[PDB]
C-alpha cells in the first residue's frame, strides 16, 4: 500500500502488468550494472524506468572518438569524460525516484563485500576472467547474476540466480514455483565429448560457439572487433574460432565460416532488443514474478532469432 | 478418420490438449480453442511448424502425427 | 556506419516517417538516429501525461501537458543535433498527410495504439506505394511485420478483433456483469455531460422483446428539469428507474431481481492503494452526488454550448463512471469493484512497459535494413513470446503471407456485401456507423453506382445534411443495389452491395458479409443424438474435443 500517489500515478500501466508487490520489490532493489556502452547504456534506461530502489553505473573507460558519436546518456563531443560519469545526467533524468550513482574504479579492482549492497549484479564488456570472478563471488553471497554483450548483429544474455524462488500466475491465482541455475564456469565449459552432450548439440544455436570465439578476441587484445580495423580483425577472428573448436570435438563449419561479417562493433537496435530483454529478466529476477529464462539468451540479428538455451547441468 | 491428441501452446505459455479425428476441418479446433479460453475468433493466428493455418485445412493434409504442436499468436495493437 | 556502402548511404539518403511517439515511438527515434538515419519525420497527435513516464523515455516530468512529437525532437537533438527531425503535432488523419506527402518517404513505421489510425496508414502506403512496418505491443507481449505493396498482405487483409459491443436490452435492463454497469455508466455521463446519443440511452427499455408476451421522461429532459440535482438523479436513476423495471417481470423469472436504492435510507445506515480499495454503499453514492456538482461546474466553464468530452484521467468524470457503475452493480447483486479496476475496464487501458516497446522499436529498425537493401524476401513477421515455445524460441520469426485476394481494402477493384434494412438505415448511419467506423474512412464521398450517380454522402461540409435523416428506400435503395464510396484523401474506393434483411435484431443495424418452441428444441437433443450417432461409429469429418 506505500508508494506515493506520485509514484502510482507514473507507475500505473506496470503495475497493472506486474501488481504492486512486485513494484514494491523493484523498489526496494539495488543494482549494479558494470559498463556503459549501447547495451548497458539501455538496460540504465531500462531499470531507472521501472524504479529500483537505485542503480550504481561502474565504468573505468572514458569517451574514445571511437565510440559512436551518438548515445543517449551522453551529450555531444564529451570525448575524454568518464563514461559512467558522463552518463549519469541524461540517466538520472529518466526517474528521480531512483538513486543513479557512478563509480569509476575498475571492476577487477573490487573486493568481495563492495558486492553486498546490491540484489543484483549485471556484466557488460568484461573479459571472462572478471565474468567468472564476479560470478563466484555473487554465488557466495547469495547475489543474482547477469553478464550481456552486444556484437554486432548478435547479442546474448546469461543469468545465474542460483536457488531461485519465484511466484507465477495460474491460467485458471498465484503459484511458487523453484528452478536452479548453475555458475558460468559450468556454463561457458560443457563437455560436448560426452554422449548426452553430442545429442542434444544438434539443438544448440550456433551462437553459442561464436560466444567462446569472441570471448577468446577479448581475452587475447582486450577490445572486441572494431571496424576500422576490419581486416586484421576478421583473420585473428578465422584463426582463434579453429583452436576453439579443437579443444571441445567440433567440425570447423558447424559455425559458419562465414559469421566474421556480420560481428563487428555494436548495432544500436541489437543493444536495444538485448537490452529490452535482459533488463525485463533482471526485473523478473528481483520481484520474484514469472519464470525466468534457464540461462543463456542468444539474439540474431539477421535472422530475427532470439532462443533461450539451457547449458551448465 | 482416426484420432490425433494435438497440443495447443500460447504465447503466454498455456497449454491446451485436444483429441480431433485427422479428417477434421481446423477451422472446428480454432474455434474450439477459442471458446474453451475466452477470446472472439480472428483475435488469433494459428501456426504448425512456422507455417499459417487457414480454416479449411485437415491434420491429413498438413500431415499430422500423434503429439504434434500448434502455436498460437496474438496480435498487439497497443503502443 | 557499421553498414554496407549501399544501405548507410541510402539511410542518410531516405526520408523516413515514424507516426506516433509513445512507447514504441521514442524507443525507435532513438534507435533510428543512433543507426544513423538523418532524415525523420516524426507524427502524433498527442500531449504528454505523467502515466507515460514509465516507458516514454525522452518525456521528463516538467515536460507535462508538450507536445509529444515535439519535446522528443528537442530530446533527441540534445544527445545528437546532427539528426534531421521535422516535428508534427496532429492526427495523420488530417488532410495535410495526402499521398504526395507518404511519398517523400522511403520507409513508413507504425508506432501506433488503436486500430483506426493503422487502417489509415495501410491505406496511405498502399496509395503512395511505399513499404510499411506494422507493429504492436501490450504487456510482456507483440509484434512486428513488414507490408509491402504486390508482395505481402496488407494490414486489413485479415479481419482483426472489432471492440466489444454489448446489446442495448442488457445494458438498460438486464446486467449481469461489473462491464455491463461500467458501460451503463459511460453511456450515463454522456446522456447527461456529453453529446446525447439514443443508441446510448440508460434508462429501462420497455420495448425489450424478452419482456413481451405517452412517452416517459428521457434521463437529459429529467435533468434539465431538475437543473442537473445530484439526489433527484440518484433518485430517479437508482429507485424509479428500477421500480419500472420490476414491472417488467418476465424478466426475473430466473434472475435475481434489482433491488431500488433510496438516498436517504442508504446515507441513514452509514492493503493496497487507494483506489484500489472498494468502498460502501453510502461511499459511492457520495461521491456519485459530489462528481455530478463538479462536472456540472466543467459543464459551465465551456465555451459555446459545448459538451463534455470522457477522460479516465479526469477526475471527477471517472469518479462519476465509478460511483454510477458501482450502484448500478449493486443494485444488481454484483460486487462492487475498485476505482483501479473500474478504470482499467472503463479506459481500455492496456498494461505497457518499457522493455517491450524497447524489444519492438529495435526489431523494428532491423527488419527497416532489410526492406532497405533489397532483403524484403527475409524479412517476417516476428513475435515476441513471454516464454519460449517448443523449439526454445523466444522471438518466433515466422513466414510473411501474400496479398489476400478478397481483401476489402488491397484488392483491384475491392467490394463488400452488407446486409441491412433499407427502411431503418438512414444515410447518416451509412456515413457514420458504416463508412466511417466500420470501413474506417476519414471523409467519405458516397454514391448509387448508377450513372445518374446519385449522391448520398459528399465529404463537403453542409452538402448532404439534408439527406442524413432520410432512410436508404427513399432513394429506391433495396437489394441488389450498389453503392460507391470513395475516399479521395485514403485514395481508396469501395463499392457496397446492400443485402436487404428484415430479421436482425433492433439493435443490430447492419453486417458484413463474406407449439414449436416444444419441437424445434427437442430437435436439437436428437440431431444432437444424431451427430454423435455417426461419431461413435468411425464416420463423422468435423470432431474436436478438449481434453486436459
Ligand atoms: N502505445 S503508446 O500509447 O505508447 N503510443 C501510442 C501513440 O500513438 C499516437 N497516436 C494515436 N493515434 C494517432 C493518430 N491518429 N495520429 C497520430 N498519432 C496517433 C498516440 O497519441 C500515442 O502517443
Ligand atoms: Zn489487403
Amino acid at each position: 500500500g506505500g508508494i506515493s500517489e506520485e509514484e502510482a500515478a507514473q507507475y500505473d500501466r506496470q503495475i497493472r502488468l506486474w501488481g504492486l508487490e512486485a513494484q514494491k520489490r523493484l523498489r526496494a532493489s539495488r543494482v549494479l550494472l558494470v559498463g556503459l556502452k549501447g547495451l548497458g547504456a539501455e538496460i540504465a534506461k531500462n531499470l531507472i524506468l521501472a524504479g529500483v530502489k537505485g542503480l550504481t553505473m561502474l565504468d573505468h573507460e572514458q569517451v574514445t572518438p571511437e565510440d559512436p558519436g551518438a548515445q543517449f546518456l551522453i551529450r555531444t563531443g564529451s570525448v575524454g569524460r568518464n563514461r559512467a560519469e558522463a552518463s549519469l545526467e541524461r540517466a538520472q533524468n529518466l526517474n528521480p525516484m531512483v538513486d543513479v550513482k557512478v563509480d569509476t574504479e575498475d571492476i577487477e579492482k573490487k573486493p568481495e563485500s563492495f558486492f553486498t549492497q546490491f540484489d543484483a549484479v549485471c556484466l557488460t564488456c568484461c573479459s571472462r576472467d572478471v565474468i567468472v570472478k564476479v560470478d563466484q563471488i555473487c554465488h557466495k553471497n547469495s547475489i543474482k547474476f547477469f553478464t550481456g554483450d552486444v556484437f554486432g548483429y548478435h547479442g546474448y544474455t546469461f543469468a545465474n540466480l542460483g536457488e531461485h524462488e519465484f511466484v507465477e500466475e495460474k491460467t485458471k491465482t498465484m503459484v511458487k514455483k523453484k528452478v536452479v541455475f548453475c555458475p558460468v564456469k559450468e556454463a561457458l565449459e560443457v563437455d560436448w565429448s560426452s554422449e548426452k552432450a553430442k545429442a542434444a548439440l544438434k539443438r544448440t544455436t550456433s551462437d553459442y560457439f561464436l560466444l567462446q570465439v569472441l570471448l577468446k578476441f577479448r581475452t587475447d587484445k582486450g577490445r572486441d572487433p572494431s571496424s576500422d580495423t576490419y581486416e586484421e580483425d576478421s583473420e585473428l577472428l578465422l584463426q582463434i574460432r579453429n583452436d576453439v573448436l579443437d579443444s571441445l570435438g567440433i567440425s570447423p563449419d558447424l559455425l559458419p565460416e562465414d559469421f566474421v561479417r556480420y560481428c563487428f562493433s555494436e548495432m544500436a537496435p541489437v543493444c536495444a532488443v538485448v537490452g529490452g530483454i535482459l533488463a525485463q529478466e533482471i526485473v523478473k529476477a528481483l520481484s520474484q514474478r514469472d519464470p525466468p529464462h534457464n540461462n543463456f539468451f542468444f539474439f540474431d540479428g539477421m535472422k530475427g532469432n532470439g532462443i533461450v538455451e539451457c547449458l551448465g547441468p | 478418420g482416426e484420432y490425433i491428441k494435438l497440443k495447443v501452446i500460447g504465447q503466454d505459455s498455456s497449454e491446451i490438449h485436444f483429441k480431433v479425428k485427422m479428417t477434421t476441418h481446423l477451422k472446428k479446433l480454432k474455434e474450439s480453442y477459442c471458446q474453451r479460453q475466452g477470446v472472439p475468433m480472428n483475435s488469433l493466428r494459428f501456426l504448425f511448424e512456422g507455417q499459417r493455418i487457414a480454416d479449411n485445412h485437415t491434420p491429413k493434409e498438413l500431415g499430422m502425427e500423434e503429439e504434434d504442436v500448434i502455436e498460437v499468436y496474438q496480435e498487439q495493437c497497443g503502443g | 556506419r557499421g553498414l554496407p556502402r549501399e544501405l548507410a548511404e541510402a539511410v542518410a539518403g531516405g526520408r523516413v516517417l515514424v507516426v506516433g511517439a509513445g512507447g514504441i515511438g521514442c524507443e525507435l527515434l532513438k534507435n533510428l538516429v543512433l543507426t544513423g538515419f538523418s532524415h525523420i519525420d516524426l507524427i502524433d497527435l498527442d500531449t504528454i501525461d505523467v502515466s507515460n513516464l514509465n516507458r516514454q523515455f525522452l518525456f521528463q516530468k516538467k515536460h507535462v501537458g508538450r507536445s509529444k512529437a515535439q519535446v522528443a525532437k528537442e530530446s533527441v537533438l540534445q544527445f545528437y543535433p546532427k539528426a534531421n527531425i521535422v516535428a508534427y503535432h496532429d492526427s495523420i488523419m488530417n488532410p495535410d498527410y495526402n499521398v504526395e506527402f507518404f511519398r517523400q518517404f522511403i520507409l513508413v513505421m507504425n508506432a501506433l495504439d488503436n486500430r483506426a489510425a493503422r487502417n489509415h496508414v495501410n491505406r496511405m502506403c498502399l496509395a503512395a506505394d511505399v513499404p510499411l512496418i506494422e507493429s504492436g505491443t501490450a504487456g510482456y507481449l507483440g509484434q512486428v511485420t513488414t507490408i509491402k505493396k504486390g508482395v505481402t498482405e496488407c494490414y486489413e487483409c485479415h479481419p482483426k478483433p472489432t471492440q466489444r459491443t454489448f446489446p442495448g436490452c442488457t445494458i438498460r435492463n438486464t446486467p449481469s456483469e461489473p462491464i455491463h454497469c461500467i458501460v451503463w455508466a459511460k453511456y450515463l455521463f454522456n446522456q447527461l455531460f456529453g453529446e446525447e446519443d439514443a443508441d446510448q440511452e440508460v434508462s429501462p427499455d420497455r420495448a425489450d422483446p424478452e419482456a413481451a408476451w405517452i412517452k416517459r421522461i428521457s434521463t437529459k429532459e429529467w435533468a434539465k428539469s431538475t437543473g442537473y440535482d445530484p439526489v433527484k438523479l440518484f433518485t430517479k436513476l437508482f429507485k424509479d428507474d428500477i421500480r419500472y423495471l420490476l414491472t417488467m417481470d418476465k424478466l426475473w423469472r430466473k434472475r435475481k431481481p434489482p433491488v431500488p436504492l433510496d438516498w436517504a435510507e442508504v446515507q441513514s445506515q452509514g492493503l493496497g492503494l487507494k483506489d484500489q480499495q472498494v468502498l460502501d454503499v453510502k461511499s459511492y453514492a457520495r461521491l456519485f452526488s459530489k462528481s455530478i456538482e463538479t462536472l456540472r461546474v466543467h459543464l459551465a466553464e465551456k465555451g459555446d454550448g459545448a459538451e463534455l468530452i470522457w477522460d479516465k484521467d479526469d477526475p471527477s468524470a471517472m469518479d462519476f463512471v465509478t460511483s454510477a457503475a458501482n450502484l448500478r452493480m449493486h443494485i444488481f447483486s454484483m460486487n462492487m469493484k475498485s476505482r483501479f479496476d473500474i478504470k482499467s475496464m472503463a479506459g481500455n487501458i492496456i498494461p505497457a512497459i518499457a522493455t517491450t516497446n524497447a524489444v519492438i522499436a529495435g526489431l523494428i529498425v532491423l527488419e527497416g535494413l532489410k526492406i532497405l537493401s533489397g532483403k524484403i524476401d527475409q524479412c517476417r513477421t516476428i513475435f515476441l513470446n513471454k516464454q519460449p515455445n517448443p523449439r526454445k524460441k523466444l522471438l518466433v520469426p515466422c513466414a510473411l503471407d501474400p496479398p489476400n485476394p478478397n481483401c476489402y481494402v488491397c484488392a483491384s477493384k475491392p467490394e463488400v456485401t452488407v446486409r441491412l434494412n433499407v427502411h431503418k438505415v438512414t444515410v447518416l448511419t451509412l456515413q457514420d456507423k458504416i463508412v466511417k467506423e466500420k470501413f474506417a474512412m476519414v471523409a467519405p464521398d458516397v454514391q448509387i453506382e448508377d450513372g445518374k450517380g446519385t449522391i448520398l454522402i459528399s465529404s463537403e461540409e453542409g452538402e448532404t445534411e439534408a439527406n442524413n435523416h432520410k432512410k436508404l428506400s427513399e432513394f429506391g435503395i433495396r437489394n441488389g443495389s450498389r453503392l460507391q464510396a470513395d475516399d479521395f484523401l485514403q485514395d481508396y474506393t469501395l463499392l457496397i452491395n446492400i443485402l436487404h434483411s428484415e430479421d436482425l435484431g433492433k439493435d443490430v443495424e447492419f453486417e458484413v458479409v463474406g407449439e414449436r418452441s416444444r419441437k424445434r428444441k427437442l430437435d436439437e437433443k436428437e440431431n444432437l443424438s444424431a451427430k454423435r450417432s455417426r461419431i461413435e461409429q468411425k464416420e463423422e469429418l468435423d470432431d474436436v474435443i478438449a481434453l486436459d
